[PDB]
């Protein structure tokens, strides 16, 4: 679901939690490396605002 | 028609005739760039749609000159990198006689001098 990503975004990771309990917080950690780059597709580097006065 | 440079051998003319008729709609405008081919490149356009911020009747005369220079036409492809021929892309909003339409400025990206093309005209009736 990438739509709002900064341009410094280049990696991700997933510390998965592996649960098991009877009455306890007994868990572990499972971590994944993920590298992903970006398609800089379209950019709007400028804007400006003009008013108008003619009726067409 | 023609104005000479200040820095290079570049000269600017408009192939389409400098007096032309249009309504408020779109129109095609075409500019000559002929120079020396020692560095034949790297010019930029921009139209600079903002008011030059500037006797009382002259004080409201220079403003009403500038507020119809910077509000009349808008350049639909500004920051046009040139590379000779280029078809510059305007549409005009409000109507009048825009003789020496003077907003548009090309500029040499090395040794930045504010080159102006104060030529051409457009009636909008």
């Amino acid at each position: 679901a990438v739509p709002f990503n900064f341009t410094g975004f280049d990696l991700l990771i997933e510390y998965g939690m592996s649960a098991t309990d009877e009455s306890c917080i007994y868990l572990k950690k499972l971590s994944i490396p993920y590298e992903v780059t970006l398609r800089r597709t379209i950019e709007v580097p400028s804007m400006d605002i003009i008013p108008l006065n003619e009726l067409f | 028609s023609l104005v000479n440079s200040k820095l290079s051998n570049v000269k600017f003319k408009f192939i389409n005739s400098n007096i032309k008729v249009i309504k408020g709609e779109k129109f095609t405008m075409r500019l000559q760039i002929i120079n020396s081919s020692s560095s034949p490149l790297d010019l930029v356009v921009y139209y600079n749609n903002t008011i030059n911020p500037i006797t009382l009747e002259n004080q409201y005369q220079l403003h009403n000159k500038y507020r119809k220079i910077a509000e009349g036409i808008i350049l639909l492809s500004n920051d046009y990198k040139i590379p000779y021929f280029a078809d510059l892309r305007f549409i005009g909003i409000m109507s009048g006689y825009y003789g020496t339409l003077s907003g548009l400025k090309v500029l040499d990206l090395n040794t930045n001098e504010l080159i102006e093309v104060g030529n051409g005209a457009s009636v909008l009736i």
